[PDB]
């Protein structure tokens, strides 16, 4: 086992461990979009950056903690002004081309983006506070479009965390969703229409925002207004 | 200038063309989004000729073969925008004084528009 | 003379571009006559794989991909004998603005490439090698295919070359318009039939590359350079250059200059030599030059710069870098703001979409900052913003592309901040001089 | 069915890649469709998917990643103007305005005659001979000066094949001289 020191807290952990799960095992924490449980970890959203020392020799650039293996006697800084300043910049860049439908968005208060934004956004550099630096036309595109009788896609909302395409290839194995043009013009789309997989609904739970949404239950109530009942499905033997 | 006003005067007109074409070729026209600056204008004043910011020409399956937007009121570098979804073609129409709705230099007429949308319908339309 | 080769030396010998532009240079016959696959025959029978890696390493050759990484040490990374298929890849997708030196190797001396890749492939136990060219280089695509055809006809590519027990065959893969396919790792994905997003590069292409198998990737100029180095030894090669930049280099030059183009010089010759002696001097007053690629931070048109040795060290410690040798001079008649306004609306077009900081960050925020301030709509505030944007992107994108877009901007502020503030304060658009005839 | 016609092209291109790597074939196939038909129709993508042996979606996402592939009808000669710095310092902007103006067309549109289609492009790889224009996927038309450009136009408009149209002036190889 490898001896890692996250912030001030030191933690044991097996060799094949991410610096992310290292930092979450410790207690501390960090932004988090593209990365998901049981999905291949990548560094795409670039929010889980941390500072790393491997002495006290600190590395010159920030590391995406979700795709970095812990070395022995490693040091992880998640609090420094350097980190926070970045974190709040990654929030900023995400919301750059985001829609502005929060109240009228089925992604209620259950929305990873909403949440993280208020968790790490709006840096406190040390006069009126500046909420939004970006002041140009946003990314208008295809909106409120049903992929199936069960799913409804909102392209504007998508923040490109690679979760859904990534999930389709890996878990069920049905490549029925993938990105389209490149650059700032890219969106999610299908050419398999029906949304053919018998495991399509699961994207609904992974999506960090309200692009991919369970249409069986469009506009019923807000997320906190539900009376959640933890039980088991008795439709089959599993 | 007052060009800001005259821009929206044309944005409605473009919409009109779109609705015309939609019923004339019998294809789906869709309001894709209303201006946020209107839903959240509380008691504040508002005088733009309509409320639709994103409009589209979608097909049988509902997938867009034409997209249209216009920059919100309180936004910088204002232009109206024509985008043909899957074929990587973006367009930026501004408004010249005494000239009209132009794409850099070419007049974006009702004629020229219909050409684009027909071309786009035949090609891009899934069903 | 006495010591070291660095320019117009009477002792410098043209090697790569020697036959480019000579009538029918690309024929398998022209090649056989003026020299032939003689060097490769030799080495395949005499020197061993590990030996040929040494001679290349001793020479001090570094990736003319623009990276500058010891191609010797690079081959060193391949697994020795693991009973696994290995692949060699030629990166012949040359999409760096102001950088066009690989084009003509493919168009006019293709067999020079085939010869080098046979050498290299042998060094690493690769029996299969591919050539990702650009879908825009048409002639280069044809001549390279042509040559690979007639090389198989005479048995220079096939099951048992030169009677030795080594087999080498080549495959041309054309592109289809994407600067990002130039990146070694994404390049693979593109060819492989996926969307061309760079992969996780902590696992290098020597341990896992094309279809997972141990592969190695090199520039067209890198690979071509392998021939003269195996022909006339590492010492002939190291006889040219500086303390850390050995060999010759295909510097190219565009912009307003008497006679623009590709010029083979030793590594170390001066900007003053390229721009003047060969290129023939400027046609307008120049204000800055973009030294290597466009990914390179520009420098001012000063006497102290003109006397700098074009190297993986002299430009390094001048606040820039030697890219691909692609120089571009920029006139005073055009605004440095306008220059970058352009370059950046390029990196915007070419971004792949994978990262937030590059996608949204440069292709959204950054291109539009310029836009504003380049139409005389920008306040001093929009200059400050653009400024403080950089360090949020530069350090930590996914691949160096986003770096490539800010580095040049940063430099342009570091040397020309006055042109920006000036356009912002006077609410002035960028000057539009008449430039085309 | 576009490829039933030419199963010999398939044999030969699939054969450049390993059994476990048929998707590699995608690029080369799209490539063909384009040079044959001038653009990629949806059915063409559903076909290619079936050959390569993967889903439609996958292929279309890959297909739309690249600039060269057109997904709507394009003129007989689809002019691709270089736009970046070197060609800008050469006059690419003015070239583009003069072009778009004379023809009266921007991106998605095709001239009334069916023969001229326009598009901006990035650094084509010959900046010493700027400004640059690629016609379809034929070797470039370098040094497009106003004089030259009008020539190129009248030539194609007259019906001459591009490989052989007489252009005024002289254009260098890997080095170019100006006066
Ligand atoms: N010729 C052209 O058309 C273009 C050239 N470029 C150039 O690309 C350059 C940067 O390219 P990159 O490959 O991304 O730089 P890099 O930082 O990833 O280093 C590149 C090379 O070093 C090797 N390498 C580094 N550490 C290694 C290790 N621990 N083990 C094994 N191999 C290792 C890589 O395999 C690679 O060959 C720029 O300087 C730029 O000028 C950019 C665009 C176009
Ligand atoms: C964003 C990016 C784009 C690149 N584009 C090219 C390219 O177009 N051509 C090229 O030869 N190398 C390009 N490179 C560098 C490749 O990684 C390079 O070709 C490879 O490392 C060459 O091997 P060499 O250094 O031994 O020559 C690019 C690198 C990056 C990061
Ligand atoms: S996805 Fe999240 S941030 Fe975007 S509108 Fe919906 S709730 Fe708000
Ligand atoms: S639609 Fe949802 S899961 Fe798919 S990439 Fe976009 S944000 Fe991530
Ligand atoms: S930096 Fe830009 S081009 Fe590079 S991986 Fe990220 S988005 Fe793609
Ligand atoms: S969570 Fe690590 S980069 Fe997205
Ligand atoms: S800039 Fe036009 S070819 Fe390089
Ligand atoms: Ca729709
Ligand atoms: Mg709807
Ligand atoms: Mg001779
Ligand atoms: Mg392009």
């Amino acid at each position: 086992m490898v001896r890692v020191k996250v912030n001030d807290r030191i933690v044991e952990v097996p060799p094949g461990t991410s610096v992310m799960d290292a930092v979450f095992h410790a207690g501390y924490d960090v932004p988090l979009f593209c990365s998901e449980k049981h999905l291949s970890p990548i560094g795409a959203c670039r929010m889980c950056l941390v500072r790393i020392g491997l002495p006290i020799q600190w590395q010159p650039k920030l590391a995406a903690s979700c795709v970095t293996a812990v070395a022995d006697g490693m040091v992880v800084d998640t609090l420094s002004d350097v980190v926070r300043e970045a974190q709040a910049g990654m929030v900023e860049f995400t919301l750059l081309n985001h829609p502005l439908d929060c109240p009228t968005c089925d992604k209620g208060g259950a929305c990873e983006l909403q949440d993280r934004t208020v968790e790490y956004g709006l840096y406190e550099k040390y006069e009126l506070p500046v909420y939004t630096r970006f002041e140009f036309t946003r990314r208008h595109v295809d909106k409120h479009h049903p992929l199936s009788p069960f799913v409804i896609l909102d392209r504007e909302r998508c923040i490109h965390c690679k979760r859904c395409v990534r999930y389709f290839e890996e878990v069920p194995g049905d490549e029925v969703l993938d990105f389209i043009e490149r650059g700032v013009h890219t969106f999610i789309g299908t050419m398999d229409f029906g949304l053919p997989s018998g495991f399509s609904g699961n994207i609904t739970d992974i999506c960090p925002v309200g692009a991919l949404l369970d249409l069986t239950a469009r506009f019923r109530a807000r997320n906190w207004e539900m009376e959640e009942t933890p039980t088991t499905c008795a439709l089959c033997p599993v | 200038a007052s060009s800001e006003r005259e821009l929206y005067e044309a944005w409605v007109e473009l919409l009109s063309w779109m609705r015309e074409y939609a019923q004339a070729k019998g294809v789906r026209f869709e309001k894709e989004a209303d201006f946020p600056d209107f839903i959240y204008r509380m008691e504040r004043p508002y005088d733009l000729p309509t409320t639709i910011m994103t409009a589209s020409l979608s097909d049988g399956l509902g997938e867009p073969f034409l997209l249209a937007d216009v920059s919100p009121r309180h936004a910088k570098l204002k232009r109206i925008g024509l985008r043909l979804p899957r074929a990587h073609i973006h367009l930026h129409a501004h408004y010249e004084p005494g000239k009209g709705l132009v794409t850099g230099k070419i007049p974006l007429t009702k004629e020229r528009f219909f050409a684009l949308a027909d071309r786009a319908r035949e090609a891009l339309a899934f069903a | 003379t006495g010591p070291i080769l660095s320019g117009l030396d009477p002792r410098f010998e043209r090697t790569l571009y020697a036959h480019v532009g000579k009538e029918g240079s690309w024929t398998l016959d022209y090649y056989l006559r003026h020299g032939g696959y003689e060097t490769a025959k030799r080495v395949l029978k005499e020197k061993t794989p590990d030996e040929v890696i040494e001679e290349v390493k001793r020479s001090g050759l570094r990736g003319r991909g623009g990276a500058g990484f010891p191609t010797g040490l690079k081959w060193s990374f391949m697994p020795k004998d693991d009973g696994k298929q290995h692949y060699l890849i030629c990166n012949a997708d040359e999409s760096e603005p102001g950088s066009f030196k690989d084009r003509y190797i493919l168009e006019d001396v293709p067999h020079l490439l085939i010869e080098g890749m046979i050498l290299a492939g042998y060094a690493i136990r690769a029996t299969v090698g591919y050539i990702y060219v650009r879908g825009e280089y048409r002639r280069a695509a044809d001549r390279l295919e042509q040559a690979i055809k007639e090389a198989r006809a005479r048995g220079y590519l096939g099951k048992n070359l030169f009677g030795t027990d080594f087999s080498f065959d080549l495959h041309v893969h054309r592109g289809a318009g994407a600067y990002i396919c130039g990146e070694e790792t994404a390049l693979m994905n593109s060819l492989e039939g996926l969307r061309a997003n760079p992969r996780l590069k902590p696992p290098f292409p020597a341990q896992s590359g094309l279809w997972g198998k141990p592969t190695t990737i090199n520039n067209v100029e890198t690979l071509a350079s392998v021939v003269p180095i195996m022909e006339r030894g590492a010492d002939w090669f190291a006889q040219m250059g500086t303390e850390q930049s050995k060999g010759m280099k295909l510097y190219q030059i565009s912009g307003p200059v008497k006679r623009p183009g590709v010029y083979e010089l030793p590594m170390g010759t001066t900007f003053r030599e390229l721009i003047y002696e060969w290129a023939g001097g400027p046609l307008e007053p120049i204000q800055a030059i973009i030294p290597g690629g466009s990914s390179t931070p520009p420098l001012p048109f000063t006497e102290e710069v003109l006397d700098t040795p074009m190297s993986y060290e002299h430009l390094q410690a001048k606040g820039s870098m030697l890219g691909t040798g692609g120089v571009i001079l920029i006139p005073e008649r055009v605004s440095m703001v306008d220059a970058m306004w352009n370059l950046t609306r390029f990196y915007a077009h070419e971004s792949c979409g994978k990262c937030t900081p590059c996608r949204e960050g440069v292709a959204g925020f950054m291109v539009n900052l310029f836009a504003k301030i380049g139409t005389g709509q920008g306040e001093e505030k929009d200059v400050e913003n653009l400024e403080a944007l950089l360090p949020l992107i530069e350090g930590r994108s996914f691949c160096p592309l986003a770096d490539a877009a800010v580095w040049p901007v940063k430099g342009s502020l570091r040397h020309f901040k006055d042109q920006y503030l000036a356009l912002a304060r006077e609410k002035r658009p960028v000057p539009r001089p008449s430039l085309w005839r | 069915g576009f490829f039933d016609d030419k199963q010999d092209f398939l044999e030969e291109t699939f054969a450049k890649y390993p059994p476990e790597g048929r998707r590699a074939a995608i690029m080369p196939l799209l490539r063909r469709v384009q040079q044959e038909e001038g653009w990629i129709r949806p059915e063409r993508i559903e076909e290619i998917a079936r050959l390569v042996g993967t889903t439609p979606t996958e292929v279309m996402g890959v297909a739309s990643f690249y600039s060269y592939y057109q997904f709507v009808p394009t003129g007989k000669y689809h002019l691709q103007v270089c736009a970046t710095l070197s060609c800008k310092l050469a006059g690419a902007e003015e070239l583009w305005d003069y072009l778009t103006e004379t023809l009266g067309i921007g991106p998605g549109e095709v001239t009334p005659d069916g023969l001229f289609s326009v598009q901006k492009v990035e650094c084509l790889g010959s900046c010493h001979t700027a400004p640059v224009i690629q016609v379809n996927d034929e070797p470039y038309v370098e040094c497009v000066t106003r004089a030259r450009l009008e020539a190129l136009l009248a030539g194609l408009r007259a019906g001459k094949r591009l490989e052989e149209i007489e252009l005024p002036g002289k254009c260098g190889h890997h080095v170019h001289e100006v006066e």
